[PDB]
């Protein structure tokens, strides 16, 4: 009971961009030594997944 | 950007972004502080066309 446009929103779906921030660059509320950043790959590259 | 509205209550009452964030005007230094001599100060590049 799945019809073909399931088949492209689950593509559209599953098959994401990117996600990327920093946790700290901007304004200090609290003195941190240092900073670091997260990511984030919402991309399917092997045709398997 | 402050007087959006987000939750309509069902007591008439309007929950909205002032309430939940601040809405600064850009710039945000402290991202990039500038200096010249020792004190603050903001730089302007002209640059050569």
């Amino acid at each position: 009971g799945i019809t073909a446009t399931d088949v492209i929103s689950a593509v559209n779906d599953q098959n994401a961009q990117y996600a990327t921030g920093k946790i700290g660059e901007e304004p200090v509320t609290q003195k941190s030594p240092y900073v670091y950043s997260i990511t984030m790959q919402g991309r399917l590259q092997n045709p398997s997944e | 950007f402050e007087n959006i509205i987000l939750r309509t209550n069902n007591d008439g009452s309007f929950l909205r972004l002032k309430d939940v964030a601040d809405v600064e005007i850009g710039s945000q230094q402290y991202s990039s502080q500038g200096r010249l001599n020792g004190n603050d100060a903001v730089p302007i590049m002209i640059n050569l066309q």
